[PDB]
């Protein structure tokens, strides 16, 4: 059972990774620059941050450009 | 864009020179005229096929000048909005 389980993930490992890849970077696109313990301070800065016509033409535009390739 | 009221008395000379050299636009690859009616509805969608993926397409790669009627009728009308959507 183990080695048709690896054998079904190994035909297609690429794929796999490249979605495991997506999500990482999606993950640390939005985290805080400071590392724990000393993320306190950017939830600290986020925390007092929070308590203290052209776009539709070139949306056409690019429509225009994608429906033609 | 430019425009000109001129009679059909004049000779093809004047007008060319004027539209390469006065007007500032380059000599065409290649030249394909457009004739045709049904007058004010748009053609069917076929024809449109025609014209946008067909002659407008095909154009866009050498470089050319399609000459059709300058008006809102339905050839000249679908005519120019193939060339926008390449263009």
């Amino acid at each position: 059972m183990f080695s048709y389980t690896f054998g079904k993930v190994q035909g297609n490992s690429d794929l796999y990774w490249k979605a495991q890849r997506y999500r990482l970077i999606r993950e640390f696109h939005s985290r805080p620059a400071l590392a724990p313990p000393f993320i306190v301070i950017s939830h600290l800065r986020l925390l007092l941050r929070q308590l203290c016509y052209l776009s539709k033409e070139a949306e056409r535009k690019l429509l225009t450009w994608e429906s033609v390739h | 864009s430019n425009f000109l009221r001129l009679s059909d008395r004049t000779d093809p000379a004047a007008v060319y020179s004027l539209v390469t050299r006065t007007w500032g636009f380059r000599a065409p690859n290649l030249v394909v005229s457009v004739l045709g009616g049904s007058g004010g509805p748009v053609l069917q969608t076929w024809l449109q096929d025609l014209l946008r993926r067909g002659l407008v397409r095909a154009a866009q790669s050498t470089g050319a000048w399609i000459v059709t009627g300058g008006l809102h009728t339905g050839i000249g009308r679908h005519v120019g909005v193939a060339v926008r959507d390449h263009q």
